[PDB]
């Protein structure tokens, strides 16, 4: 029973049979969020907090991918800079990753990257 | 400055001016970029408000529309 | 163009017809009053809006009512002389 | 120096208070001669007709302008009205409910929204 | 056929009257247009805030004013005008340095109190508010698309039953829902915004006002009183505690209506149905009227309490800030107050369904049953106040012109004095029961004299007459004895013809037009009272019981520095003030002809001018007038344009006088 | 009634039908206007009259013909003539192409005199106060034009006003079941006459449920 009930008006509604509801496989006690059906991850059917009951999934999957992609790079960046991989050019002797951000924004190379990320994200905003 | 008004002259009220610049040209340009973004978005919004809603989109536009699951609840919760 | 409406309270005065400066109103036969006649406004496209008909109507509240429509004005409803809209 | 922002002013002030206002006035007087000019307040514009017809094409707003819209079963309403009028019909009156309503719906106002003939 | 020159005025007179739009067919379109307009207006507000913050950051001296605020003066923005002297130096610049304007808004004290210390913080704030403007416009686009997507989802929508058409009424349930809106407004937008501002104060404002202290401990919530001695303003700890209390109260209140679930909270309809109300809450004009009537006490109390209990650092030390803020907010709240009545009249014209003739069930019905009694008693109280204020003022004027100051009728303001005495006893009992006493309340209670009594009677007269005109217009908007069909016509229309006695100024809009003059006059009285008492409390206390004192010791006397601004002796930094003074006098007088001279004269004049143009050699072969036919302004347009000129002149003539007198 | 052959005023220079009139700047503005109104009449004596466009005139003992820009001027001259016991005057509107439209004594009988075959145009069968409230006709055919409503609509809204004051006996409209209704429009069961039976049974179920719920604490 994908539908929340079976009726014609929501005063004489006949709720679906309890054993016949679809139910999420991740959270077994919750009904399946049908708005997620069709999207890639929509087989674990995990959406408690009901943030897809309110917001178009196109937005959330856009935000989910951007977070994951940006974290996959950031995790690699932190690991490599910590293991010690400073770029070939000089002026890149930040000694430690934790102080790399404040060091580089002082040097002047972070303002460049923030601009380059900014323009691509503004282009992303038009795309989204 | 040539002050006017009794109180400014009889109290010595002065208007200090910074000898520095305030904001550098780079900061003004950074503000102007986002001002231009506001400007483009506002022109688009003005166009959309001028033309208004198009109800006949269901005959030509793709997709099938969407009512968010909370919007349905708000519909059937009352008015 | 304005909107000149005639209501049932008309008693066939013919004063409204006589007061109209652009021949908007006319008398039609009827059976709702002792005069056996009521006013009609077949040509409100020529109604300038002077409301002389309302001044001339002697019923308790005017049996003829002129509703001004300024976002509707035509060349006849404005009395244009120096300029033609046709 | 405390100046050096006047380099921005010498371009922006003449621009936004002379070039933009003049271009805006010229564009406004040009827009005034479009057939679409002020289509939301000026009667008899083409776009107003297209918008009204587009609204009427929507399945929800088909019978939206009808003041009598709402009667779920108009046949039941008409039958009940006819039955109620039959018991109250005065003596040998020859007026039926159907033609009475038909002639009460048909009025004679030729000069109403006649501006729907140009665009 | 096509239009005439009056098309521009006709269109612009209802350019934002979205109910009068031609394509709009349903409440869905109206509500969505209104919502998008709200988003655009919020964007405009955010851009204005960012504008002020930028100009304080770039073309100003916040970094120097913050150091020595009492004698220093803030800068609004630079002056770049090619009309000034390219030689010498203007009176607005320190010789070769750039030209500047002194800010009289009060943003400097606002930012200083809020915790700003550096220009960089103001620049970042400007950037953030521009970002918020972008966000608001994008939200407008988002909501337009979501509603259009619901509309498109009606291409996959059917109830399989004839009841499917019921969905027509629920398409704009997002905007038109009331219980959810009330719950979330009163809870989040009020209470939690107050709580967040308490957090802001505790984290920044109080830390950046004194020596370093404990980690924002609960000792930051005090109950001192008012007017911290050093900065002559309210304690920031008191402000944080006040916002915390208001936030808690409003958060608790916000759980009242049934917002998200049908099992919690009571419905507003059921609340009204069992009370003396049950109004038509689906009217947008009614909601607008009753929220404009809510912003009016808020703005009036803002004007009163920014001055009486100054909340910003060194705000009382500025002789121009205190008057300018009060006058500005008094004018804003007067406009909102008359707006409430105007939209109540529009509600009665457009969005009110009434019973047949006698069903006295609606509140508007019961008001309309005895509307004549209301208007007659309002006229009586207005007449009494006018007669007995003007007559006593005339007595004082005559007896003081006749060298007899002791023959005046000076009613001691005993009732206001009793209220002040009770409040002062309460405050003194509060203070005496403190181990940290010797507090100050600035102008919360002020010396009240017979002049105060007479001015208060004049203000009550003005309020009574403004309410009289507005209430009469609202109650007779749907029909009076003179014109018993007024609800068949528009809210604003020219007249009902010269017959039936003559019917000039008969519409409800004409009642608003008449009432705006009285709103302006009452506001002028209030502002004159405040400014006169501000300039010299002693001279006001003694010589303000006769109107000649108001004419001489205030207007004629205090206008000396302003007229001397630019003359044949040099110029001051008040030159703009004097020039704007004269320009606003010209604007005020220019609107007299739109009010006194009426259309037909000018229509004949325009016909003569058009005759000339169609008779001039070259013009006639290029322009026959058939396209945009020049016509005299219509009657309602003429009244509105004259009202606009009069309002602009009366309002904008005052700030130059304030600046010349106080600065 | 036979319309005459009123020629365009720019092609009838120096006509014997023109009355002797002084001539002023008040005449119709050529070079900008092409629509002219013409009034013709037959007089008995050369009685002086006043032109509607300034200046006086003397009629002709036979036919007369005048040209004016506005119908109002022609009607004013017609009233002036009729005061002099001159009937049989006709007023024509000349189109730009020269088409002659017969306007004032439209059916040959003056509008103040009852003539058979006329029908009350723009007539409303009630007192002026009988018009429906503007608030009732919002977003209908008569959005801001309550005085244009047909009498059936006025009676319908009057009955609605009568009904929507007995609040306790009203029927609240059931809330639609959005989540489980609303399939694709191709997914319908047709049977339109059965759909009203489904309406009847569903509304009966709704009313029975409401009565059962009300009879719990009432
Ligand atoms: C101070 C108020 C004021 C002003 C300025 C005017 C102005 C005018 N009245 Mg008027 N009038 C007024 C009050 C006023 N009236 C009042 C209270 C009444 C009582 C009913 C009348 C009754 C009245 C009648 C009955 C008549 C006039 C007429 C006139 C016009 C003839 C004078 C003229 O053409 O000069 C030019 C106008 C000026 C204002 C002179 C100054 C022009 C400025 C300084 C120069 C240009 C500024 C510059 C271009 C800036 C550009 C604008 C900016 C946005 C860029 C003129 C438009 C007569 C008319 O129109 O006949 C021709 C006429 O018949 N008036
Ligand atoms: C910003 C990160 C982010 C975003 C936007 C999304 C977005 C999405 N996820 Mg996803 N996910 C994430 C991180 C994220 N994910 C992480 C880190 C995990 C690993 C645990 C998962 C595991 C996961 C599964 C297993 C599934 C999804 C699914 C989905 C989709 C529907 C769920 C929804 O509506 O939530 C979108 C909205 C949010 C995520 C907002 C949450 C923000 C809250 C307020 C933060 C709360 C956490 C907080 C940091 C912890 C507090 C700290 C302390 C107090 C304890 C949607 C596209 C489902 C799917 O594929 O559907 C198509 C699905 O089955 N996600
Ligand atoms: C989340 C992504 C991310 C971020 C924000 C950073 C941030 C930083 N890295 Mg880094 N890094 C990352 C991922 C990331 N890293 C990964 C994945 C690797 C492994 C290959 C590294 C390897 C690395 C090294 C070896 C070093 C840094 C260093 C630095 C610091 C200085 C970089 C600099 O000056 O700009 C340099 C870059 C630019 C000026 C512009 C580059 C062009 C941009 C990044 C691409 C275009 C923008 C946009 C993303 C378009 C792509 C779209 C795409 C989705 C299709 C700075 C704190 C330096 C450091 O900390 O030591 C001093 C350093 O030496 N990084
Ligand atoms: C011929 C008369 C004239 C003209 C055309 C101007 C033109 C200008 N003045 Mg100006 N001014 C004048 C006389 C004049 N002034 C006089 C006599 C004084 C008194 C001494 C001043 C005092 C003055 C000050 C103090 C300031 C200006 C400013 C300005 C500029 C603002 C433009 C703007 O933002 O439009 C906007 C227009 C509107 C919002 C009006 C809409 C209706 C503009 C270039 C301002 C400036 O420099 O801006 C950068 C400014 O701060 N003027
Ligand atoms: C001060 C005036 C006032 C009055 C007369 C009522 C009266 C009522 N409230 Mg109420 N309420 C109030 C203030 C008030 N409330 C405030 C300030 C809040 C916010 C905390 C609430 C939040 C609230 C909720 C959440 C609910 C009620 C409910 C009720 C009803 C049941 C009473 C009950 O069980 O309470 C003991 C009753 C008609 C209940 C009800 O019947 O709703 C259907 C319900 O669910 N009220
Ligand atoms: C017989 C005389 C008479 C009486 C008994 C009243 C009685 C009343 N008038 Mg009133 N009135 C009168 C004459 C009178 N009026 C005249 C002549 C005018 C025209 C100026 C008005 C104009 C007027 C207004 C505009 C208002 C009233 C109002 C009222 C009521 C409140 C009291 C008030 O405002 O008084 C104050 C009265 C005045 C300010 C008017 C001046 C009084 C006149 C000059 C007295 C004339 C008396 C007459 C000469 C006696 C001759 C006797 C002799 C022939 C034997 C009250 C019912 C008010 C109301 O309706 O509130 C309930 C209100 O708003 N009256
Ligand atoms: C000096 C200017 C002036 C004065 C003295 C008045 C006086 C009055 N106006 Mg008035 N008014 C004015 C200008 C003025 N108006 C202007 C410019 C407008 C804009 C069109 C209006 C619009 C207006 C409206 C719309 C209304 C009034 C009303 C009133 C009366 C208020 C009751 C009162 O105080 O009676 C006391 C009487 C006097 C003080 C006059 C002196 C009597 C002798 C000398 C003593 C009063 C007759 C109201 C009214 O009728 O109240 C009943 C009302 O409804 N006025
Ligand atoms: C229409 C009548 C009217 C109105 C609207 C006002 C309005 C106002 N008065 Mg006021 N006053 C009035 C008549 C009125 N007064 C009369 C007749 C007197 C006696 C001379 C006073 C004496 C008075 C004093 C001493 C003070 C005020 C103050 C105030 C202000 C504060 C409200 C207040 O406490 O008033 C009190 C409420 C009333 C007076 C309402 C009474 C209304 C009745 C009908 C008036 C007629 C009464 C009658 C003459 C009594 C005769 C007695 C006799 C039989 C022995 C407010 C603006 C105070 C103020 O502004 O301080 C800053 C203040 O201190 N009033
Ligand atoms: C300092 C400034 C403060 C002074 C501003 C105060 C003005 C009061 C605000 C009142 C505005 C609401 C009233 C209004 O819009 O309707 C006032 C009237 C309303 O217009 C009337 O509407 C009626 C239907 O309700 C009928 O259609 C009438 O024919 C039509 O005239 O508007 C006009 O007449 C506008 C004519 C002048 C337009 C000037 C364009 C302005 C361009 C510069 C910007
Ligand atoms: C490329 C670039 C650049 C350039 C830039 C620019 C060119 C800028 C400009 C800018 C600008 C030039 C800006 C402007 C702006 C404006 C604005 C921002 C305004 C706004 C407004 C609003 C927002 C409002 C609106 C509205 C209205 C009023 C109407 C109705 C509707 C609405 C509400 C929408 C540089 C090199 C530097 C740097 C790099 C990048
Ligand atoms: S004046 Fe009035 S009552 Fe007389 S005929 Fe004309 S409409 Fe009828
Ligand atoms: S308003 Fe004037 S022109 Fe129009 S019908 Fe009445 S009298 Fe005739």
């Amino acid at each position: 029973x994908x539908x929340x009930x079976x009726x014609x008006x929501x005063x004489x509604x006949x709720x679906x049979x309890x054993x016949x509801v679809k139910m999420s496989p991740s959270v077994p006690y919750l009904p399946y969020p049908e708005r997620l059906e069709g999207w890639v991850g929509g087989e674990k059917g995990f959406d408690p907090l009901r943030t897809s009951d309110i917001i178009d999934v196109y937005w959330l999957r856009e935000a989910e991918l951007k977070h994951g992609r940006i974290c996959m790079l950031a995790t690699l960046g932190w690991i490599s800079v910590d293991a010690g991989w400073r770029f070939e050019a000089e002026m890149f002797q930040g000694v430690s990753v934790i102080n790399a951000h404040n060091k580089m924004v002082e040097m002047g190379v972070m303002q460049q990257m923030l601009s380059i990320v900014g323009v691509c994200e503004i282009f992303s905003l038009y795309l989204i | 400055r040539v002050p006017g008004g009794k109180r400014t002259q009889e109290l010595g009220l002065v208007i200090p001016m910074a000898d520095e610049d305030g904001l550098t040209d780079g900061q003004v340009a950074g503000l102007f970029v986002i001002a231009l973004v506001v400007f483009i978005s506002a022109m688009d919004l003005a166009k959309t408000m001028y033309n208004g809603i198009n109800p006949a989109k269901f005959k030509t536009s793709k997709g099938k529309g969407y009512i968010s699951p909370l919007v349905k609840r708000y519909i059937e919760n009352g008015f | 163009s304005h909107a000149v409406k005639i209501y049932d309270t008309c008693i066939g005065c013919t004063l409204c017809v006589r007061a109209c400066p652009t021949d908007v109103l006319e008398m039609v036969p009827a059976s709702i009053n002792a005069a056996k006649q009521v006013a009609s406004s077949p040509r409100v496209e020529d109604c300038v809006g002077c409301k002389r008909c309302e001044t001339a109507c002697p019923t308790d509240f005017l049996s003829i009512r002129v509703y001004l429509q300024d976002n509707e004005e035509t060349q006849y409803s404005l009395g244009l002389d120096l300029v033609d809209w046709s | 120096k405390y100046g050096d922002q006047r380099k921005f002013a010498a371009v922006l002030v003449p621009l936004t208070t002379l070039v933009f206002p003049a271009v805006a006035m010229g564009m406004f007087v040009l827009y005034s001669f479009q057939e679409d000019a002020f289509w939301r307040i000026v009667p008899g514009t083409k776009r107003a007709r297209e918008l009204d017809e587009a609204w009427r094409e929507h399945p929800l707003f088909a019978n939206s302008k009808d003041p009598l819209d709402g009667l779920i079963n108009p046949d039941d309403y008409e039958k009940g009205l006819e039955e109620a009028w039959e018991r109250a019909k005065p003596a040998g009156s020859t007026v039926t409910v159907k033609d009475k309503l038909k002639q009460l719906s048909k009025q004679n106002n030729p000069h109403w929204e006649s501006w729907r003939a140009m665009s | 056929g096509r239009c005439a020159s009056s098309r521009y005025l006709q269109v612009l007179g209802s350019i934002h009257d979205i109910e009068c739009g031609f394509g709009i067919d349903n409440t869905l379109s109206l509500n969505l247009q209104i919502f998008t307009a709200h988003w655009g207006h919020l964007t405009i507000i955010l851009i204005w805030v960012s504008s002020n913050l930028y100009h304080i950051a770039s073309n100003a001296n916040y970094s120097l004013w913050v150091k020595n605020p009492i004698p220093s003066m803030p800068i609004a923005h630079n002056i770049w005008d090619p009309h000034f002297t390219n030689s010498t130096s203007t009176p607005y610049s320190h010789t070769i340095i750039t030209t500047i304007l002194i800010a009289y808004s009060g943003i400097y004290n606002q930012l200083y109190t809020s915790g700003f210390n550096t220009i960089n913080q103001i620049y970042k704030t400007t950037f953030t508010f521009s970002c918020l403007a972008v966000i608001s416009i994008l939200l407008a686009k988002i909501h337009i698309n979501t509603h259009s997507e619901l509309l498109h989802k009606l291409a996959s929508h059917t109830s399989q039953i004839p009841s499917f058409f019921q969905l027509l009424y629920f398409l704009d349930v997002a905007i038109s829902s009331v219980n959810i809106r009330f719950n979330f407004h009163t809870g989040i937008l009020v209470g939690l915004f107050s709580i967040g501002y308490t957090g802001h104060l505790l984290d920044i404002t109080i830390p950046a006002s004194r020596a370093p202290l404990i980690h924002t401990s609960p000792s930051y919530l005090t109950f001192f009183g008012g007017l911290k001695s050093n900065t002559s303003s309210l304690y920031l700890t008191d402000i944080a505690h006040h916002h915390l209390a208001i936030g808690i109260i409003s958060i608790l209140t916000g759980h009242l209506y049934s917002s998200f679930r049908a099992a919690l909270g009571t419905y507003i309809r059921d609340i009204l149905y069992t009370s003396h109300l049950t109004h038509s809450i689906k009217s947008l004009h009614l909601a607008l009227s009753l929220i404009l009537a809510s912003c009016t006490p808020l703005t009036s109390t803002t004007a009163q309490h920014i001055y009486s209990l100054t909340p910003y650092f060194y705000l009382s030390y500025d002789h121009i800030y205190s008057t300018a803020l009060y006058v500005h907010h008094s004018y804003i709240t007067s406009f909102l107050a008359i707006a409430s009545h105007a939209h109540t009249a529009i509600t009665l014209v457009r969005d009110w369904v009434a019973p047949l003739e006698q069903e006295s069930s609606s509140k508007q019905i019961r008001i309309h049953t005895h509307k004549a009694a209301i208007i007659s008693h309002l006229s009586w109280v207005s007449l009494w106040l006018g007669f007995h204020t003007l007559a006593v003022y005339s007595h004082n004027d005559t007896c003081i012109a006749f060298n007899s100051p002791s023959k005046q009728i000076l009613i001691e303001a005993s009732n206001g004095q009793l209220i002040q005495q009770a409040s002062g006893k309460a405050l003194y009992g509060t203070i005496n029961s403190i181990n940290n006493y010797n507090k100050s309340f600035d102008s919360f209670i002020h010396p009240i004299s017979p002049g105060d009594l007479y001015v208060h009677h004049a203000i009550a007269l003005g309020l009574h007459i403004t309410v009289l005109i507005l209430l009469k217009g609202g109650l007779e908007a749907r029909g009076s004895k003179l014109m018993p069909d007024k609800m068949e016509h528009s809210f604003g229309f020219s007249c009902d013809g010269p017959g039936r006695g003559g019917t000039c100024d008969i519409s409800a809009w004409d009642s608003f037009y008449l009432a705006t003059f009285w709103m302006l006059n009452s506001n002028a009285w209030i502002s004159f009272y405040f400014h006169y008492k501000h300039l010299t409390p002693r001279q006001f206390s003694e010589s303000s019981t006769y109107l000649e004192s108001w004419f001489r010791d205030y207007l004629w006397f205090n206008s000396t520095p302003l007229i001397h601004g630019y003359s044949t002796l040099g110029a001051n930094d008040l030159s703009v003030q004097s020039w704007s003074f004269l320009l606003t006098h010209l604007a005020w007088a220019s609107g007299f002809m739109f009010l006194i001279s009426w259309r037909g004269y000018w229509q004949e004049l325009i016909d003569i001018i058009l005759y000339i143009h169609l008779k001039t050699p070259i013009l006639i072969n290029l322009w026959n007038g058939d396209i945009y036919t020049p016509l005299a302004l219509s009657i309602v347009q003429a009244r509105f344009i004259g009202l606009v000129h009069f309002s602009t002149g009366l309002i904008l003539t005052y700030p130059p006088f304030i600046i010349g007198a106080t600065s | 009634v036979v319309a005459e052959a009123i020629p365009r005023p720019e092609d009838l220079l120096d006509s014997p039908k023109f009355p002797m009139f002084e001539g002023s700047t008040g005449g119709y503005m050529s070079r900008s206007t092409r629509e002219r109104h013409a009034i013709t009449w037959t007089a008995k004596g050369q009685a002086k009259f006043e032109m509607p466009t300034g200046g006086f005139a003397i009629m002709n003992q036979g036919e007369n013909l005048c040209y004016f820009r506005k119908k109002e001027q022609c009607i004013a001259l017609g009233k002036q003539l009729r005061k002099m016991k001159i009937e049989n005057y006709k007023i024509y509107r000349l189109k730009k192409d020269g088409t002659v439209i017969f306007m004032h004594p439209a059916d040959g009988v003056f509008p103040e005199k009852v003539n058979k075959g006329r029908v009350q145009v723009n007539g409303r069968p009630f007192t002026i106060r009988g018009n429906p409230q503007q608030s009732e006709l919002k977003f209908t055919k008569y959005q801001g034009k309550g005085y244009e409503a047909d009498p059936l609509t006025t009676m319908f809204v009057k009955a609605r006003v009568m009904a929507f004051a007995d609040v306790p006996n009203l029927f609240a409209l059931p809330q639609p079941n959005m989540d489980e209704l609303v399939p694709a429009e191709e997914v319908d069961k047709y049977t339109r006459q059965e759909y009203t039976t489904r309406m009847m049974e569903a509304l009966k179920r709704v009313q029975d449920d409401r009565a059962a719920k009300a009879a719990k604490s009432l």
